[PDB]
């Protein structure tokens, strides 16, 4: 029942701004202490900034100082971290947390995405893998979807709208010439595709897309 | 400033059995009012880090016993005395005790199972992309166990580096495997100048390669 969801990632030039948000529930989110915590490219994590309960009191790690506000709104539960002057240190997964006093960073958001670059938004290519030269050893068949050529992170990807997530790889993007590339499979039992349909759903949050793509197979 | 290192940085360690990881700190993190405030969270992939313990040894809600937390001074350790698959993933500790609150590096626990062969499969550029003038062929070897492993791509029967992007999952908790991908990217021009291309791999479990492989003409 705690919920934390953060927005407003995406990506911002360099020495540019951004506002990111984020909407507590299920607490009484104006008595607690409340933070934002970042992680890394390198997934090392950085204490970032602070806000007493009221609102009154704020600490900042002394890279962000004078650059980030933390703020907060009591009436409608929401935090908010203003970034400015922007760098690329600054490129990081942002998570806001509760912190209870000395007894931690007890519940965290899932986090948004923040890049800072110079290069442009570009929105996924989006491919269907069917499987080639294959149909042996075992009664599954293994599916993808190839998610090529976009800018920033990140994608989501799923299939048929979550319902298939117990045989699904997404792999990481690689990133080759200021784009990314990623593969996401789905294995799943020979007798439901093709007799069945398979989408995968990919969402670009930085571009504003969503793409399905039904997997259909190969032919002459 | 205070530093704090881990280690190991990756901890190898089979189910049911004991793991320990260590936190040291470069000055002593005893605060001024003589608590000590460490903390250990644990990052599970795909996840959001989750508390486990908070002043050395105290238990965050619904964290088993099986968890547990000591130390003084300079010297921390989580222990979890009998390892689960479900445990898999980064544990970083992190001090609030002096300024400023700094986390560890991270230490990765690695679930040390059976080995598990690749499930190899080969997946022609799909005809939709070769207007873009390039073609893309990519590789998946799913679910195995160790991570050593040797891939490489043939067209025309003559080896390919040129091009080829892998990337590879970590650990997943389901079965304890990893997954990887490959994918050898070419103009349409070079991509129709040859007919066969190839994705090979070696592994523990398999010393001789396993071969999959398509003709750019068969559909």
């Amino acid at each position: 029942e705690v919920m934390l969801v953060e927005s407003g990632g995406g990506l911002v030039k360099p020495g540019g701004s951004l506002k990111l948000s984020c909407a507590a529930s299920e607490f009484t989110f104006s008595t607690y202490i409340m933070s934002w915590v970042r992680q890394t490219p390198e997934k090392r994590l950085e204490w970032v900034a602070t806000i007493s309960s009221s609102g009154t009191y704020t600490y900042y790690r002394d890279s962000v100082k004078g650059r980030f506000t933390v703020s907060r709104d009591n009436a409608n539960n929401i935090l908010y971290l203003q970034m400015s002057s922007l760098r690329s240190e600054d490129t990081a997964l942002y998570y806001c947390a509760r912190r209870d006093y000395y007894d931690g960073f007890t519940y965290w958001g899932q986090g948004t995405l923040v890049t800072v670059s110079a290069a442009k938004t570009t929105p996924p290519s989006v491919y269907p893998l069917a499987p080639g030269s294959a149909a042996q050893t075992n009664s599954m068949v293994t599916l993808g979807c190839l998610v090529k050529g976009y800018f920033p992170e990140p994608v989501t990807v799923t299939w048929n709208s979550g319902s298939l997530s117990s045989g699904v790889h997404t792999f990481p993007a690689v990133l080759q010439s200021d784009l990314y590339t990623l593969s996401s499979s789905v294995t799943v039992p020979s007798s439901t595709w093709p007799s069945e349909t398979v989408t995968c759903n990919v969402a670009h949050p930085a571009s504003s897309t969503k793409v399905d793509k039904k997997i259909v197979p190969r032919d002459c | 400033d205070l530093l704090m290192a881990q280690t190991p940085l990756s901890l190898p360690v089979s189910l049911g059995d004991q793991a320990s990881i260590s936190c040291r700190s470069s000055q002593s993190l005893v605060h001024s009012s003589g608590n000590t405030y460490l903390e250990w969270y644990l990052q599970k992939p795909g996840q959001s880090p989750k508390l486990l313990i908070y002043k050395i040894s105290n238990r965050f809600s619904g964290v088993p016993d099986r968890f547990s937390g000591s130390g003084s001074g300079t010297d921390f350790t989580l222990k979890i005395s009998r390892v689960e698959a479900e445990d898999l993933g980064v544990y970083y500790c992190f001090q609030t005790s002096h300024v400023p609150p700094t986390f560890g590096g991270g230490t990765k626990l690695e679930i040390k199972r059976a080995d598990a062969a690749p499930t190899v499969s080969i997946f022609p550029p799909s005809s939709e992309q070769l207007t873009s003038g390039g073609a893309s062929v990519v590789c998946f070897l799913n679910n195995f166990y160790p991570k050593d492993i040797n891939v490489k791509w043939k067209i025309d029967g003559s080896e390919r580096q040129n091009g080829v992007l892998n990337s590879w999952t970590d650990q997943d908790s389901k079965d304890s495997t990893y997954s990887m991908s490959s994918t050898l990217t070419l103009t349409k021009d070079e991509y129709e100048r040859h007919n066969s291309y190839t994705c090979e791999a070696t592994h523990k479990t398999s010393t001789s390669p396993i071969v999959k492989s398509f003709n750019r003409n068969e559909c």
